[PDB]
């Protein structure tokens, strides 16, 4: 159905590819010749998924696992049953990711807003590109990705994270997971300050900008303001994303040793009187 | 002051011209400098 | 901006010759990167409030 | 020849020359790398090799 | 003659100019092929 | 690792590390590793450390013996001298007794 | 292109704004001095804000000295007050817990004495803080939202340090004080303990810590999407909404299916940031205390993968091959 | 401990032991400490090549 | 023929740019392929020749 | 067909000369790489091999 | 000989600072390059000229 | 005609002083580099 | 002979400061280039010179 | 005329004078401290 | 003899700050350095001295 | 002419002592640099 306020921005228009013929919307969802192309790739993967894990021999999803071929096979097509589905899935998930992320700038181009929803999304298809495109060939081997199960994959990052010898000491692993936290942080203040300035307590009035601007200089001697809490908190998620992809994508290509002994740069100078 | 015109095109080719052909004149001495001394071909 | 934006453009410039400064007269690419960086928050910031 | 003026009408005098200024130093510097690239034009190591 | 009319000249010359660099990313990456080139050994 | 030169999954699954099924068959080899430098360094090195080296040879520390481990004898390869067969041309290294050349 | 509202294209400065204050009366114990700073105006707001110098945040400033010093001073003791030491071991010192074979006994000063010093201390600072936020919050007339989202992070600070430590029967299950120490704390616990990614916790804990990340980008994109519409004034259009809220709500409910309000959102946005430490908390709390090996937990709870494959490389190549000879 | 070896190889291990530990002169007089350790270190080699 | 029509639809002062590039990377790509291989490295070939 | 000439009635000529024109220089680049990719249809390989 | 036409379409203290910046940047990293060679580095020269 | 708010009249001077310099420039580069020519040649 | 008329061009105190900070990091880079050598480092040498 | 900075002729004259007596003065020092250093190590 | 007018452009209050600054840092820097060498370590020359 | 709001009267008495300031530390600097060239010398 739609909102009380959804049929004036109902209008025709906005289409990158597409036209008339795939501008309607099914239920609340927009259709578009990305969301058609969105529709088929995610419901390909979705299926060649089940697919893999009827021929598995199980159905539990946490057990599922699509894995990719073995490294022997290179960037060349394995057999199905032995990595090539996990290809065509991860095509089909680039397919997915790409169409949705367009399908997003046909709906900002048709409302009139900005672009940033789907460059933000970029980003986190740039994470997941970067993992199982780019550093696989980086490698030579398609074998490098992640498998495509809940649990299997947690197996894929333990081992890959031992392979570098404690990924802990990786510089850019460093500097990503303190955007994670960071960003975290971030949400939970300024969830808190538009929630706690909007719900006083009961009988007390509505606090507007200036009181919830006013809190963080008498709680932290400086606020952001609401415009800017926004931007830097999307540059702190994006960060997130970009400095996860450079963590990943230097671990095997770049330093095949392991991440204690990159610091050695820094326990070994001139400087220091050994 | 966007654009440019007619009369000021012709001087400013004529300089740029010159300035091709100047270039042009110590490429080609240098290049030619360079094949005595080591030739590539 | 203008100036800040090129006195910090002057930093990453003297950042990147000194990563490679360090590296001709030993050190590795690593150890001479962090001095660059260094070199570039330092000079970068003291050319971007002295200058401008 | 000098009647190829009529293009100068489309381009910026300002834009074109400082792409152009940067492009003629950007490639003639990867031409010079190129030739310390190589073993036979590099006159850093020929001179070496001359004198012994 | 001369038209005067508004046009983005260097709007599709920047254009070709990414979908060139990524032809030629390509060449190089063929040509030459992978210059800081690691292999995995499978041990699992 | 370091001293093999390769990572941890070199030898068992990240996931299960007590779980002899989860091993690398260079798992059980590094067992023997273990036993064997343990042998070594209480019956051959330090015997024979505390018997005969120089204090220019003792530890910093502890003045104590130098002893050897995985580095000694790998120093940072998978196998030592990349498995080069060293003891076909040396027979008499290769038993304490009746070098049997053959 | 279209100006994104990335950074600021000019920006205005006039008189320092202090405060909004009530019959609260909160001027005395503010600061009287503010500070501007362009840099950081480019992207928020350019004025460094008078500190409110309250006596829980006092206390907690104080003491979280008191913590920050004594585990500097035993860092500089640890190389034996060698500056130049001190800063090349910087990342690497720690001031350890307490060993083992003390229990929930006062140890000796070197041997974790100090920690308890320091971890008691920096408790006082942390707790204190949080009475800061609850009585500005109070003082403010405003909702105590800031103090129970900071009472979760709590949760997990206590759960690390101080719960967990008291009845797992010893005070070394505490973290190290350490850069990289407690990152070995956080790779040895999971090790220890079989696999944290097996605890559902923990990866109950990754779900929300990835999706606060998730809606924080989404949020923070929309916001600025709808910015042209005035939509960075997020309290006015809770009270008045107006086409920046509508268009941020169509644009997700028409991709996703559903959307939210402009004060719906932040309920999302504070429930998994509070989320992501509650559910580690709990994982933590449980870890040794009940499961003292995760992955086995979960073998038995039939959610860890089996892999038929063998787990040699002699299976899939060879040493000479490998080398390329 | 070599006393069995035979001429030939007595005088092929002993070059080879010497290039393998750098020491010119070892085992060269029985009394120095090289010679008391080389002896052990014979029996430790032979102990590793069959027992592990 | 009858090609002089192509202005008619595209913009000369448009193309020019968009050809100007165009051509510059087809002579900076090719000049470097060229340098990959062994038999084309007239660099290279200059020191086989006169060994 | 004949009346094939229609397809101008329905496809703006600017907007699918362009778009043809990038689609056939992929073209040429895609294959063309796919050739060098192959080391058998890599005339610059080739010539190598006659000249020894 | 119309050389002086280029002052007409650059800003004097725009171009000055970055001819002064480059210039700069150019000695250097030739002084650095020649450094890096064996041959032309008079540092290491004078330690072999004089043992 | 001027594209930087700069007047011909002067702009003949302007040249006239950087040209000096820019020679003067060359002139020490010069002959620095004919001391390096016989200090040590690399042709 | 007419370079006074530079300082038309640029500001004094915008240029004397860049300048003022350009001379000594450069002195201080030619200084610390020479302790990187060892037949100019006047530290070794002081102490190879007193055995 | 010309003057980017609002400076006149007249003080450019005295800010040169000042500057290149500053130039010779800081390049005599310099002077005499490569002619010592010369003296002590020769490096060509 | 007429450098007086170095404040006309100069502010005092602004350079005598980074020149409180750059000095002490220079003097540290130095010392510091004088430090490294084992030479100059009047520290350990001491300890080697009463030893 | 001025860009600190200062003239040629207290410019030059802010010069005066300066130098004098300049003399007094380089003074200082000479004598510390001779003695620890007598003490331990340095070429
Ligand atoms: C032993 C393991 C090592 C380790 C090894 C690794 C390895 C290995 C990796 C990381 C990576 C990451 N690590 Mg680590 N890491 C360790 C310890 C930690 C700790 C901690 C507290 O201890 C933390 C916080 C982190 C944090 C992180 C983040 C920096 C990052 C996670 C991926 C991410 O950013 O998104 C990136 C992923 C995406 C954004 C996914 C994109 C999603 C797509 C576009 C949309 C999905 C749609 C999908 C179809 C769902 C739709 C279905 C329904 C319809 C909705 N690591 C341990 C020590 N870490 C991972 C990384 O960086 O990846 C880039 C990585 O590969
Ligand atoms: C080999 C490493 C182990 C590992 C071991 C652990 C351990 C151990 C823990 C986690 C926990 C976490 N892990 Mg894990 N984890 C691993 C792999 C991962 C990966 C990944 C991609 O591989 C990811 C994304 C994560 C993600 C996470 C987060 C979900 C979670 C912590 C949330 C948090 O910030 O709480 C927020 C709370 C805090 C960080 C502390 C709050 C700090 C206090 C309130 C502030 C005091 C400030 C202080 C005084 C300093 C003030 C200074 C100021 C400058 C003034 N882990 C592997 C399995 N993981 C935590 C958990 O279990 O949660 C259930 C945890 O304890
Ligand atoms: C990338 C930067 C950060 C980010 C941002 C971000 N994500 C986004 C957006 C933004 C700004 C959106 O606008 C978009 C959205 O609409 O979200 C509701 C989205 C989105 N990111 C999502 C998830 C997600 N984001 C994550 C993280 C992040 N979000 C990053 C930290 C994570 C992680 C790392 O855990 C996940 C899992 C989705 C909710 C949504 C993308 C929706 C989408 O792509 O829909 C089309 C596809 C389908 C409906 C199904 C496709 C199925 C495939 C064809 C087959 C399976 C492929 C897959 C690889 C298998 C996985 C197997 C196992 C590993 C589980
Ligand atoms: C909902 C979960 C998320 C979260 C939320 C959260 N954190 C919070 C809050 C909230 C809602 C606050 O309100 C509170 C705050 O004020 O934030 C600005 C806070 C906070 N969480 C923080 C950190 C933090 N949060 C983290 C994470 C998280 N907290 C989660 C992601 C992390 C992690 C796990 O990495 C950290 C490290 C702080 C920024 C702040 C708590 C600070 C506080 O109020 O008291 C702590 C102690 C002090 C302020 C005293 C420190 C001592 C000195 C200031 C340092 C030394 C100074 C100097 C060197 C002295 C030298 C002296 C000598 C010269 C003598
Ligand atoms: C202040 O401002 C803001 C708001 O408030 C104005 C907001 O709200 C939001 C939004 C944020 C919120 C928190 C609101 C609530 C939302 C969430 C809690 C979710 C976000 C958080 C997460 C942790 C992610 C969780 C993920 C979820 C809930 C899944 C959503 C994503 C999906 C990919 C699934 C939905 C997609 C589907 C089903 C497919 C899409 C459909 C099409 C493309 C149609 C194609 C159809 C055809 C081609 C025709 C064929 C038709 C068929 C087959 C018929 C079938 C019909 C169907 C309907 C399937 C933000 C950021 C904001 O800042
Ligand atoms: C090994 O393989 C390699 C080699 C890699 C390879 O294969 C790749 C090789 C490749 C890609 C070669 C491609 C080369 C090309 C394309 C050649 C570019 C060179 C060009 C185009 C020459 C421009 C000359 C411009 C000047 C120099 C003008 C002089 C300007 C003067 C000085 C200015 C005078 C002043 C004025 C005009 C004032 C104007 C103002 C007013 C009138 C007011
Ligand atoms: C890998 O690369 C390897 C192989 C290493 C390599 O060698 C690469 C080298 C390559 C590519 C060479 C590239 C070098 C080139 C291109 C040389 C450019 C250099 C030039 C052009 C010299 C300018 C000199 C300018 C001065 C110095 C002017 C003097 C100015 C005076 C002092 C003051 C002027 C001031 C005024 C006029 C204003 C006052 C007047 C008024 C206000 C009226
Ligand atoms: C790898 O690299 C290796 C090989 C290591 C390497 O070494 C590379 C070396 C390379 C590249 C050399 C680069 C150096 C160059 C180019 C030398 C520039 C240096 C110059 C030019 C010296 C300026 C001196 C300025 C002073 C000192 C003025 C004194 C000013 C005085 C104090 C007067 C101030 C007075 C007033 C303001 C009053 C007037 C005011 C009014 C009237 C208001
Ligand atoms: C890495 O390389 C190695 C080899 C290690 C290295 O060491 C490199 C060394 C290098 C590069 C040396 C760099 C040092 C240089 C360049 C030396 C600058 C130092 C100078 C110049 C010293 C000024 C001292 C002046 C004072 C301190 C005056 C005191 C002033 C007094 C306090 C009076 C102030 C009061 C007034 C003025 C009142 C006026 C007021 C009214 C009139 C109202
Ligand atoms: C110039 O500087 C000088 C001056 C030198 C200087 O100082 C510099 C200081 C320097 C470099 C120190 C820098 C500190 C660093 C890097 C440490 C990072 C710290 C980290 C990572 C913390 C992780 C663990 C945190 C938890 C998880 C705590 C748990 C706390 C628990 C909750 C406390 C519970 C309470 C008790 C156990 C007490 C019980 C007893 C009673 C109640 C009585
Ligand atoms: C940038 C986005 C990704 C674009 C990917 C383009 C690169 C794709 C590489 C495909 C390589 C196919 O090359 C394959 O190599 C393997 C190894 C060979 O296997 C032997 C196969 O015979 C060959 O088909
Ligand atoms: C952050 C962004 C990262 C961008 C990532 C870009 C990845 C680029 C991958 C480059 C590797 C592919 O380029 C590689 O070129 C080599 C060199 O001849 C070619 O061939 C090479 O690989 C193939 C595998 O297919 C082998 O069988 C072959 O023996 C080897 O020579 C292939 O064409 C391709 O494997
Ligand atoms: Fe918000």
């Amino acid at each position: 159905a739609l909102l009380s306020f959804e049929r004036k921005y109902r209008v025709r228009g906005g289409t990158l590819i597409g036209g008339d013929l795939f501008d309607f919307w099914v239920g609340p969802f927009y259709v578009g010749f990305f969301g058609v192309t969105t529709a088929f790739f995610a419901l390909l993967g979705t299926i060649l998924i089940f697919w893999g894990a009827s021929q598995q021999g199980t159905f539990n999803p946490w057990l599922i696992n699509i894995a990719p071929p073995d490294l022997s096979y290179g960037l060349g097509m394995a057999p199905l049953m032995e990595g090539g589905l996990w290809q065509i899935i991860t095509i089909c998930a680039i397919g997915a990711f790409v169409s949705w992320a367009l399908r997003e700038v046909e709906i900002c181009r048709k409302l009139g807003m900005g672009y940033h929803v789907p460059f933000a999304f970029s980003v986190a298809i740039f994470a997941y590109v970067t993992l199982v495109v780019f550093r696989p060939l980086l490698m030579g081997a398609w074998g490098h990705g992640f498998p495509y199960g809940i649990w299997s994959h947690l197996d894929w990052v333990s081992n890959t994270g031992y392979a570098y010898l404690h990924f802990h000491y990786n510089p850019a692993h460093m500097i990503a997971v303190t955007f994670f936290f960071t960003t975290t942080l971030a949400l939970a203040l300024h969830g808190a300050l538009v929630l706690s300035a909007a719900n006083p307590p009961k009988g007390e009035e509505v606090k507007g900008p200036d009181n919830e601007d006013t809190f963080f200089r008498d709680f932290i001697g400086y606020s952001i303001g609401t415009l800017g809490i926004h931007r830097v908190g999307l540059l702190l998620a994006l960060n997130a994303g970009f400095w996860s992809a450079v963590c990943i994508i230097i671990s095997g290509p770049v330093w095949t040793k392991g991440w204690p002994e990159w610091w050695n740069w820094w326990l070994e100078m001139p400087i220091w009187p050994s | 002051f966007t654009g440019l015109t007619d009369e000021q095109a012709q001087e400013l080719h004529s300089v740029y011209m010159s300035g091709l052909w100047l270039f042009s004149a110590v490429a080609v001495v240098a290049h030619l400098a360079t094949f005595i001394w080591r030739p590539w071909f | 901006m203008t100036c800040t934006i090129t006195c910090w453009g002057i930093g990453v410039l003297l950042g990147i010759m000194t990563t490679v400064g360090l590296m001709v007269v030993g050190w590795s690419f690593l150890q001479g990167a962090f001095m660059g960086v260094l070199a570039w928050l330092i000079v970068g910031g003291v050319l971007a409030v002295a200058v401008c | 020849m000098s009647k190829f003026y009529k293009i100068w009408l489309i381009f910026d005098p300002r834009r074109v020359f400082v792409a152009q200024g940067v492009f003629l130093f950007l490639l003639a510097a990867m031409i010079h790398l190129v030739l310390l690239s190589t073993e036979h034009f590099n006159w850093f190591e020929l001179a070496a090799a001359n004198a012994a | 003659w001369n038209s005067k009319n508004p046009t983005d000249i260097y709007k599709p010359a920047i254009v070709v100019g990414v979908a060139g660099g990524a032809v030629f990313a390509a060449a190089l990456l063929v040509s030459w092929g992978q210059p800081l080139a690691t292999d995995s050994m499978q041990t699992g | 690792s370091n001293s093999l030169g390769r990572n941890c999954v070199f030898c068992h699954n990240s996931r299960a590390f007590y779980d002899p099924a989860q091993h690398t068959p260079q798992w059980a080899t590094a067992m023997l590793g273990i036993s064997m430098v343990q042998e070594l360094n209480n019956e051959w090195i330090v015997p024979i450390g505390e018997a005969h080296l120089p204090p220019e040879r003792l530890g910093p520390v502890y003045n104590d013996v130098p002893k050897l481990a995985c580095k000694t004898c790998h120093k940072g390869y998978q196998q030592p001298l990349q498995g080069l067969n060293v003891v076909a041309d040396w027979p008499e290294l290769a038993t304490t007794e009746g070098p049997f050349y053959d | 292109p279209e100006y994104q509202n990335i950074f600021t294209q000019v920006q205005v400065q006039g008189p320092a704004e202090l405060g909004v204050d009530n019959e609260n009366n909160l001027t005395e114990e503010r600061t009287t001095g503010t500070g501007f700073s362009q840099l950081i105006g480019w992207i928020g707001n350019a004025q460094l804000g008078p500190i409110y110098l309250g006596w829980f945040g006092i206390i907690s400033l104080v003491t979280g000295t008191l913590w920050f010093n004594i585990v500097g001073f035993n860092m500089l003791s640890q190389v034996g007050y060698s500056i130049p030491e001190f800063i090349r071991q910087l990342f690497w010192l720690a001031l350890e817990p307490p060993s083992p074979e003390y229990g929930l006994r006062m140890p000796p000063l070197d041997d974790g004495g100090w920690f308890i010093i320091a971890s008691f201390f920096l408790l006082v600072s942390v707790i204190s803080w949080w009475l800061r936020s609850y009585q500005l919050a109070e003082m403010h007339k405003m909702g105590k939202h800031v103090a129970w989202a900071f009472a979760a992070a709590i949760w997990l600070f206590l759960v690390l340090g101080l719960f967990r430590p008291i009845l797992m029967g010893s005070w070394s299950e505490a973290v190290p004080y350490g850069i990289f120490p407690h990152l070995d704390w956080t790779t040895a616990f999971s090790i220890r303990y079989g696999n944290l990614y097996y605890n559902p916790f923990h990866a109950l804990s990754i779900v929300f810590l990835y999706g606060s990340v998730l809606l924080f980008a989404m949020h923070g994109a929309t916001i600025l999407a709808v910015t042209r519409f005035g939509g960075d004034r997020e309290l006015e259009q809770i009270y008045d909404r107006g086409t920046a809220s509508e268009r941020a709500g169509l644009f997700w409910r028409w991709t996703m299916g559903f959307n939210a309000t402009m004060e719906g959102i932040h309920r999302w946005a504070w429930w998994f940031a509070v989320l992501t430490p509650i559910t580690g908390g709990i994982g933590i709390l449980l870890t040794g205390t009940v499961v003292d090996n995760w992955f086995l937990w979960a073998v038995e709870h039939n959610f860890a993968p089996d892999y038929t494959q063998d787990y040699g490389y002699e299976a899939y190549t060879t040493y000479d091959g490998f080398l390329g000879r | 401990v070599l006393a069995d070896l035979t001429v030939e190889n007595y005088d092929r291990l002993l070059a080879a032991m010497r290039s393998w530990t750098g020491i010119p002169d070892l085992l060269e007089d029985p009394d120095h400490y090289q010679s008391k350790v080389a002896i052990n270190m014979i029996q430790m080699n032979q102990t590793i090549n069959e027992e592990w």
